[PDB]
RNA sequence: CCUAUCAACUUUCGAUGGUAGUCGCCGUGCCUACCAUGGUGACCACGGGUGACGGGGAAUCAGGGUUCGAUUCCGGAGAGGGAGCCUGAGAAACGGCUACCACAUCCAAGGAAGGCAGCAGGCGCGCAAAUUACCCACUCCCGACCCGGGGAGGUAGUGACG
RNA sequence: GUGUUCAAAGCAGGCCCGAGCCGCCUGGAUACCGCAGCUAGGAAUAAUGGAAUAGGACCGCGGUUCUAUUUUGUUGGUUUU
RNA sequence: AAGACGGUCGAACUUGACUAUCUAGAGGAAGUAAAAGUCGUAACAAGGUUUCCGUAGGUGAACCUGCGGAAGGAUCAUUA
C-alpha cells in the first residue's frame, strides 16, 4: 500500500500521483509530445506522400522470404520513412514519383513483423487504393 | 504511539475470536469506545463487557461472541450526508438486509438506520455484521 | 469586444416563464425598455398572438398595435414588445375586456380577466420613499411611477393604489403584519400567503418567513415578497392552478380529469 | 517570398523539390525553369513560399545540403 | 493624538473650521479644532482613541469619510512592520470532494491599520471589514482589534 | 494546466505604504512631489512552458473515477500587425479615419485608392470540410416607419460526420 | 404530462356544435448546482475557552475627582442629585 | 487656415548586446540493431583460479590483482 492518510493529507496524495504518473513508459512518450516529434503518426492519423524509391528487403530471420518495401518521404510530416506494401504481387503497381498515402501498422510507434524499421504499411497507390487495384475493383490510372 | 484508539480495540476482539478466546484487556479506554460497544452489544454482536476503573485511563474486559464476522474501522473518518451513506452500503456491507454502518452524529452516536430516520449525518466511525 | 449594448435577444436564453418554444425560432421578441427590468417582463406579442393568438405573422402584430385599440395602464400604448410586468392591466378598448398579469404558481403567466371595476386601480408597493429637490416629499413605486405630494405618514413596504384614470395616489393600505403577499421569483415563484413574522438583519438581504394558506412555511428574500394588499381581503382574484402551491400527483389528476371531459 | 535555387539535374523537378523543402515550411508554388529542345530541366528554378520565415530558413539549410549527388545552391530572388 | 503639522501641510475635517468671531485672537483650537467622531455600525462601537485623535488619517472610519460596506472577515497578524499597515494572513478552507479529506490554504492581505488602533502587536487576532481600494493592494480597514482568550496574559496577579 | 535540469523574488524608468496634488466618467502609485522601507515565497511564490479562450455543457466509467469543451447558448477577446484619433450617451471601430510596418492594387509616373478570423467563391495548405444559387414571406433587428432595408435570418443545393 | 403512424424528436393537444356550440377545455411538471458566502437547528465527534504570589460574579458600599444633559417657565451663575 | 513654441502618448528606424527555436557541416567517439565471419575461453557443475561489491592500479581482449566487504558459495556443522 504505502500512502498518507490524514485528515488534511489531500495535497500530498493530488501532487504523489501526478510525479508518479510520469513513470510509465505509454504515458511519457505521448505527454512529452516525442511520438509526433519522432514517428509521423500521433498528431496525424493518415499521410499522403511521394515515392522516393522501391527497395527490396531480404527480410531479418526468423522467416525467409523478400518482404518487399517502399521509401515515402511524406508532405505533411517531411519525414522520411520505410513502410510495407502488402497485398500479393502489389509491389509491382509503385512507381518512383507517384505517391502512396500512408498509414501506421498496428503496434504504434514501434517495428512489427519479423522486420525492424518497419512499422508503417501502404494503403493506397496512386491514390485510388491498393486494395481495389488487388481485387480488380478498379484499374491502375497511371 | 495510539493515534486511533477504535481501530485497537476491533482488531483485538477480532484476534480473540479467531481463537475463541472470550476475553481481552482493550485500553485505553474513550467514551467512544464505551458508546460503541454498547451499540454492538444491543444487537448480540458480542456479549457484555466490563469496565475497569484505574487512574491512568482505565481498562475494559469485553467479553465477545462469535456472532460477528467483522468490525471494520474508516480511518480516517469521513462525513456523509445521506447520500454518501448509500455508496458506502452497497460497497462494503454483504447485504442490505442486514449489518449496521455505525456514525457519530450531533443527535449522539448511532447507527446508520436511525440516522436515516432523523436525517442527521456526521462522521463514519466504522461497522460491523 | 462589445463596443456597446445589444439591441437583439436569441430565443433559448430568454427566460423560461415567458413560455416560448425551444429551437424552432431562433429569436426571441426582447422588451423594450421602460419601467421594469428585462427578466420579469412578458413583451406585448407573446401575450397577444401566442396567448390570446390574434395573429399567425409579425406583420399582423404591427397592424394591430397601430389601430391603436390597446392602452395599458389606462394610456395608449403602440409599441409591438411593451414591456408588461407585475399587476400591470391590458385593457382592450374593442371588447371591453381587461386582462391583469399575475403568476400562476406553475409559473406561467396568468391570462386573468378581471372588471373594469378592478381595471380603475391597481396596488404597487413603494420601492423608495424619497425627500426630493427644494423639500416635496414624493413617493416612488416598482413601476418607476414618481407621485408627488403624497400621504404623509407613509413608511417603506407600504401599498399604494395608483389609479390610472387619473394618477396620483387614491389612498393606500399601510404594511403590517400579516398582510397579503405574493412571493415572486425564486422557489416560492406565485405562492400567495400571509406575512407572519419579518426577521431583521442589519447589513445586507433581510428574509421574511411567510406562511402559505395551505400552512407550509417558508422563508424568502424581501425583496421577492411583493404585498399586493391588505391581509385576508384580495383585491384581485386568485389565478388558475390555484396560485398558491399544488403538488405534482394532484396536478396530473387534475390534467388528466379534466381532459376529455370538456366539450 | 521568392527564393531561386540552382544546380538542378534533369532527373530533379518540381516533385523532387516539392518533398524536399517542405521541412522548412510549406512551398505555395515551384516554377522550374524547363525548355524540351535541348535537355529537360535548365538548370535554374524559382521556389514561392507563402511567409517571409520559412523562406528564408529553406536558403538557409539547403545551401550544402546534397540531393542527387550534387550541392544544391539556394540564395534570395 | 498625534499632530498633522508634522507633514508640511496642515488639515481640517469637513464642517470643523475657525470662527475667531468678534472676540481677539483664536480659534486657534485647543485640540486642534473639534475632534468628530461617528459611528459605522455593525455591531462596533466608536472607541476612546477616535475622541482623543487630531491625526491625518482619514482612512479611518470613526473620523473619515470612507464607507465601510460588504464583507467583514477576520484574520491573524502575521507582520507589523512600517507605519499605517499590517499584513494578515487569512485561514480559510479549501474543499475538496476528490480526496475524502480536505486541505487548509492561506493568503497574506496587506490591510491599513489606522491610528485609532494602538497598543498592537504582532499575533493579534483582528477583525477587518470590506470597503472601496484605499491603496493598491489595501482593499480593507482594521474595524476593532480584539483581545481574546487563547492568547493569556489574563493569569496576573498585578 | 505542466515544470525545481526554475528557490528566492519585486523599485531606480514605483516595488509596497503614509501625506498632498495633478489627472480621469469616477476609486486607486493612475501619475508626481516629499517621506517611510516595505510587499511576496516550500501551504511552490518568482521564472519558464502551453494547438491555455472561460463557463453552461459532452464521452466513457459498477461505484470511485478518467477524458473532452474553437464549434447552434452565455461572458470576454480580436478583426493583416502596431500606434494615435474623430463622431457619439456608448467605439480607440478596418463593409470609419490617420501615421508607420509587413502585404496587395491602379498609374499617363505627378499621383491615387485597400483590408473576406462577414456571406458565397478562389488560391495556398493539408488526411480533412459544400452554392460564385433564390428570398425578406417566416423568425426578429433597425428607421422618420404597418409600408422600406437585412449573406441577421429563412429557403433549396452539396451532405453514408452521425 | 402529451398518440411526432413506430422512432430520432417536438411542445404539443383533446373535445363538442350541421358551419350561428358565433363554443368547452388540459398543458409546456419536477429534479440537479465546483466552491466559498448568506440563513437556521443540533451539540456527538475534532480542535477551542479560563482563577496561581487572584479573579469573576450581585445597584454588596464608602471617601475623592470629572464630564454630559434632563429638570426648578425661558436663558446665564453657583450646589448637589 | 497654413505655419509655429514647448510637452505628452509613441508607431517605426539605426548601432551594440541577449535568449529561444530551427537548420547546414569536414571530422571525432559511443550505444543499439544486424544473425551463423576473425582471435581468445571469461562466467555457467567448485566451469576446473567459487562468484560478486566498494576502490585503486594493471592486462590486446574477455579480465586479473591488492585492500576491506557480502553469500545470492561449494560451508546453517566442529569438539575436554
Amino acid at each position: 500500500m504505502g500512502k498518507c492518510r490524514g485528515l488534511r493529507t489531500a495535497r500530498k496524495l493530488r501532487s504523489h500521483r501526478r510525479d508518479q504518473k510520469w513513470h510509465d513508459k505509454q504515458y511519457k512518450k505521448a505527454h512529452l509530445g516525442t511520438a509526433l516529434k519522432a514517428n509521423p503518426f500521433g498528431g496525424a492519423s493518415h499521410a499522403k506522400g511521394i515515392v522516393l524509391e522501391k527497395v527490396g528487403v531480404e527480410a531479418k530471420q526468423p522467416n525467409s522470404a523478400i518482404r518487399k518495401c517502399v521509401r515515402v518521404q511524406l508532405i505533411k510530416n517531411g519525414k522520411k520513412i520505410t513502410a510495407f506494401v502488402p497485398n500479393d504481387g502489389c509491389l509491382n503497381f509503385i512507381e518512383e514519383n507517384d505517391e502512396v498515402l500512408v498509414a501506421g501498422f498496428g503496434r504504434k510507434g514501434h517495428a512489427v513483423g519479423d522486420i525492424p524499421g518497419v512499422r508503417f504499411k501502404v494503403v493506397k497507390v496512386a491514390n485510388v487504393s491498393l486494395l481495389a487495384l488487388y481485387k480488380g475493383k478498379k484499374e491502375r490510372p497511371r | 504511539v495510539r493515534m486511533n484508539v477504535l481501530a485497537d480495540a476491533l482488531k483485538s476482539i477480532n484476534n480473540a475470536e479467531k481463537r475463541g478466546k472470550r476475553q481481552v484487556l482493550i485500553r485505553p479506554c474513550s467514551k467512544v469506545i464505551v458508546r460503541f460497544l454498547t451499540v454492538m452489544m444491543k444487537h448480540g454482536y458480542i456479549g457484555e463487557f466490563e469496565i475497569i476503573d484505574d487512574h491512568r485511563a482505565g481498562k475494559i474486559v469485553v467479553n465477545l461472541t462469535g456472532r460477528l464476522n467483522k468490525c471494520g474501522v474508516i480511518s480516517p473518518r469521513f462525513d456523509v450526508q445521506l447520500k454518501d451513506l448509500e455508496k458506502w452500503q452497497n460497497n462494503l456491507l454483504p447485504s442490505r438486509q442486514f449489518g449496521f454502518i455505525v456514525l457519530t452524529t450531533s443527535a449522539g452516536i448511532m447507527d446508520h438506520e436511525e440516522a436515516r430516520r432523523k436525517h442527521t449525518g456526521g462522521k463514519i466511525l466504522g461497522f460491523f455484521f | 469586444m462589445a463596443r456597446g449594448p445589444k439591441k437583439h435577444l436569441k430565443r433559448v436564453a430568454a427566460p423560461k416563464h415567458w413560455m416560448l418554444d425551444k429551437l424552432t425560432s431562433v429569436f426571441a421578441p426582447r422588451p423594450s425598455t421602460g419601467p421594469h427590468k428585462l427578466r420579469e417582463c412578458l413583451p406585448l406579442i407573446i401575450f397577444l398572438r401566442n396567448k390570446l393568438k390574434y395573429a399567425l405573422t409579425g406583420d399582423e402584430v404591427k397592424k394591430i398595435c397601430m389601430q391603436r385599440f390597446i392602452k395599458i395602464d389606462g394610456k395608449v400604448r403602440a409599441d409591438i414588445t411593451y414591456p408588461a410586468g407585475f399587476m400591470d392591466v391590458i385593457s382592450i378598448d374593442k371588447t371591453g375586456e381587461n386582462f391583469r398579469l399575475i403568476y400562476d404558481t406553475k409559473g406561467r403567466f396568468a391570462v386573468h380577466r378581471i372588471t373594469p371595476e378592478e381595471a380603475k386601480y391597481k396596488l404597487c408597493k413603494v420601492r423608495k420613499i424619497f425627500v426630493g429637490t427644494k423639500g416635496i416629499p414624493h413617493l416612488v413605486t416598482h413601476d418607476a411611477r414618481t407621485i408627488r405630494y403624497p400621504d404623509p405618514l407613509i413608511k417603506m413596504n407600504d401599498t399604494i393604489q395608483i389609479d390610472l384614470e387619473t394618477g396620483k395616489i387614491t389612498d393606500f393600505i399601510k404594511f403590517d403584519t400579516g398582510n397579503l403577499c405574493m412571493v415572486t421569483g425564486g422557489a416560492n415563484l406565485g405562492r400567495i400567503g400571509v406575512i407572519t413574522n419579518r426577521e431583521r438583519h442589519p447589513g445586507s438581504f433581510d428574509v421574511v418567513h411567510v406562511k402559505d394558506a395551505n400552512g407550509n412555511s417558508f422563508a424568502t428574500r424581501l425583496s421577492n415578497i411583493f404585498v399586493i394588499g391588505k391581509g385576508n381581503k384580495p383585491w384581485i382574484s386568485l389565478p388558475r392552478g390555484k396560485g398558491i402551491r399544488l403538488t405534482i400527483a394532484e396536478e396530473r389528476d387534475k390534467r388528466l380529469a379534466a381532459k376529455q371531459s370538456s366539450g | 517570398a521568392t527564393i531561386r535555387v540552382t544546380n538542378l539535374s534533369e532527373d530533379t523537378r518540381e516533385t523532387d523539390l516539392q518533398e524536399l523543402f517542405r521541412p522548412f515550411g510549406s512551398i505555395s508554388r515551384i516554377y522550374l525553369a524547363k525548355d524540351k529542345t535541348t535537355g529537360q530541366s535548365k538548370g535554374f528554378a524559382f521556389i514561392s513560399f507563402h511567409r517571409r520565415e520559412d523562406a528564408a530558413r529553406a536558403i538557409a539549410g539547403v545551401s550544402g545540403f546534397g540531393y542527387d549527388h550534387l550541392i544544391l545552391n539556394v540564395e534570395w530572388a | 493624538m498625534a499632530d498633522i503639522q508634522t507633514e508640511r501641510a496642515y488639515q481640517k475635517q469637513p464642517t470643523i473650521f475657525q470662527n475667531k468671531k468678534r472676540v481677539l485672537l483664536g480659534e486657534t483650537g485647543k485640540e486642534k479644532l473639534p475632534r468628530y467622531y461617528k459611528n459605522i455600525g455593525l455591531g462596533f462601537k466608536t472607541p476612546k482613541e477616535a475622541i482623543e485623535g487630531t491625526y491625518i488619517d482619514k482612512k479611518c472610519p470613526f473620523t473619515g469619510n470612507v464607507s465601510i460596506r460588504g464583507r467583514i472577515l477576520s484574520g491573524v497578524v502575521t507582520k507589523m512592520k512600517m507605519q499605517r499597515t499590517i499584513v494578515i494572513r487569512r485561514d480559510y478552507l479549501h474543499y475538496i470532494r476528490k480526496y475524502n479529506r480536505f486541505e487548509k490554504r492561506h493568503k497574506n492581505m496587506s490591510v491599513h491599520l489606522s491610528p485609532c488602533f494602538r497598543d498592537v502587536q504582532i499575533g493579534d487576532i483582528v477583525t477587518v471589514g470590506e470597503c472601496r481600494p484605499l491603496s493598491k493592494t489595501v482593499r480593507f480597514n482594521v474595524l476593532k482589534v480584539t483581545k481574546a482568550a487563547g492568547t493569556k496574559k489574563q493569569f496576573q496577579k498585578f
